[PDB]
């Protein structure tokens, strides 16, 4: 993928305003709320567990991962594929359902904030990194 | 298929909401248009097609109307919006993969609008009930 | 939703090609579960699953049974279908993604096979079956 | 995207073995035929005519460009890419419909040749021509 700089910077902004133990509990409840065949990787309400919290909070940790390497996605996530393709069995659509709940809680916190614009570098930049997690 | 209790949701959310329906068509067709480049060909006709648009403006609420609508034929929405899948299918000749795209922008701009309304379980109603709308919307194109 | 000149474009496709439905499923479930590796973790409890396999080729025959019953409960596939959505949403747990994937096996096979049947009206009208079958088994998932 | 060798071969063996004149205006008609919504593309009975044959047929010279640079594609399609989106104005899942239906009848006019594994590299070639297409 090619990356505008301002596309650069709306990523790189939105993630330093984040509060990851916020937005982390919030999309992974709501995921597994709306599209409830996602709760099966988890056996073992949902929004007070704190097991559900603690991996969202993971999830967003990641994609900082991938926010300091936007130029490398591919290769940054290469272990986390693997992992929970081949160990965890998570099916690739998954990424997807998350990735737009994502996106719906963000949207829910910046309000007014979250412009068409700022929309369109954050999904692009979670698309990127769901085509590297459904990929190895 | 929608049960009682999204029936229900979806009535609750929109007695909420409704009020704002021109406000949240406008901003979610905005959006589309911007995030989904390949929708702007569409509306290409229109001297304007910009976030403030008088067109866009103007166009929101005929959208919202369309909710509208389904919200009251919620109970039978194929029969309900047939007039509108046939406009679309041979009229206007709208790519029916776009649906979906909508009804996501419309989703995200009603949680940048009532985050206290759109609770997790408002979301699920409310998304099954989009996704009636974008198939009673793809019935007359094959 | 299938109009009168897609049932019975089904309901003659299917008495050409339903003396194979073991064939059919058997290659089918195989291409499956080489082509979308994904799909391999629900089936990872039998022994042997390989293309040849006997646990394939006796579960191949289960899933076109399935296919047979849609199409004599083609009026109603909702209704049709409820317990082996039930079935697959509870018991199995399968992720309602794969449907369409599955879906599209078939119709690759079927083409391998009957490549004079196959023709483009019944390939039409076959796909909006089977899409009719994905919506009717992804009906008890939420 | 990664290749395998025996996945190098296979594409390349099936392209040869192909009769372009053949396969190109039977996967463009089922597509207008299966997907009608397509049709609108060409406004200016499908199976028989003449220019939706010729571009059945360009499909495939195009493909064939693709064949020739398979670690170079998103480079060999970014005329292609402007070209159907900017100037036709073609929906990108367009070229995801078009896609199944060349493997179909591909899998039609192959029999038993059209073997699993041969069907996994067809279909993973066909997936990055269509992530270029529907790029630009
Ligand atoms: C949006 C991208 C995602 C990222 C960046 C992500 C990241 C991670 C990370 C960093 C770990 C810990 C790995 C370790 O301990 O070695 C993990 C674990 C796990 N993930 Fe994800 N994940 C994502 C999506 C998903 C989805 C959609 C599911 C299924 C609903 C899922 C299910 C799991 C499970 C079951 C575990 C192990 C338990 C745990 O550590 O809490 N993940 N993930
Ligand atoms: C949330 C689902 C949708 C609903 C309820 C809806 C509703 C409507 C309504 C009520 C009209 C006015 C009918 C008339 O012309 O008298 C209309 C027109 C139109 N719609 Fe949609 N629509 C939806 C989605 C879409 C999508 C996804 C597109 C394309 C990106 C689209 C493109 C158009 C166009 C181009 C017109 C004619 C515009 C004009 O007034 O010149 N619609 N729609
Ligand atoms: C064409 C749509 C499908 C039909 C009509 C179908 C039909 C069936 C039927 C009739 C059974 C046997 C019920 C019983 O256990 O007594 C079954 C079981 C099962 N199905 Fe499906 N199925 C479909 C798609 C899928 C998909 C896409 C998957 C997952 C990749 C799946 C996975 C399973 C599994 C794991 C079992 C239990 C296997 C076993 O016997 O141990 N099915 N299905
Ligand atoms: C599967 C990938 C595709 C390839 C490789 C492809 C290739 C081509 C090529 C090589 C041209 C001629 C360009 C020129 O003259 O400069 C062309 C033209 C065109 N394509 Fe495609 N195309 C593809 C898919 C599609 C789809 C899905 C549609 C819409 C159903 C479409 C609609 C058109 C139209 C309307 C023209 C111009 C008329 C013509 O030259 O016959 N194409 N395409």
């Amino acid at each position: 993928v090619e990356w505008t700089d301002k596309e650069r910077s709306i990523i790189s902004d939105i993630f330093s305003h984040m509060d990851y133990d916020d937005i982390g509990p919030k999309a992974l409840s709501r995921c597994l709320i709306v599209y409830p065949w996602t709760q099966r990787h988890f056996s073992g309400a949902i929004i007070g567990n704190a097991n559900v919290a603690a991996h969202g909070i993971k999830v967003l940790h990641g994609l900082d991962r991938g926010v300091k390497n936007m130029d490398n996605i591919a290769a940054t996530y290469a272990d986390l594929s693997t992992l929970h393709s081949e160990k965890l069995h998570v099916d690739p659509d998954n990424f997807k359902l998350l990735s737009d709940c994502i996106t719906i809680v963000l949207a829910a916190k910046m309000g007014h904030a979250f412009t068409a614009e700022t929309q369109g570098a954050f999904q692009k930049f979670l698309a990127v990194v769901v085509s590297a997690l459904g990929k190895q | 298929s929608l049960s009682d209790k999204d029936k229900a949701a979806v009535r609750a959310l929109w007695s909420k909401i409704g009020k704002s329906a021109d406000a949240i068509g406008n901003d979610a067709l905005s959006r589309m248009i911007v995030v989904y480049p390949q929708t702007k060909t569409y509306f290409s006709h229109w001297p304007d097609v910009t976030p403030g648009s008088p067109h866009i403006k103007a166009h929101g609420k005929k959208v919202m109307g369309g909710i509208a609508l389904a919200v009251s034929k919620i109970d039978d929405l194929k029969t309900g919006l047939m007039e509108l899948s046939e406009q679309h299918a041979y009229k206007l000749r709208v790519d029916p993969a776009n649906f979906k795209i909508l009804n996501h922008c419309i989703l995200v701009v009603i949680s940048t609008m009532f985050p206290k309304e759109f609770t997790p379980e408002a979301h699920v109603s409310l998304d099954k009930f989009l996704s009636g709308v974008a198939l009673a919307l793809a019935e007359r194109y094959r």
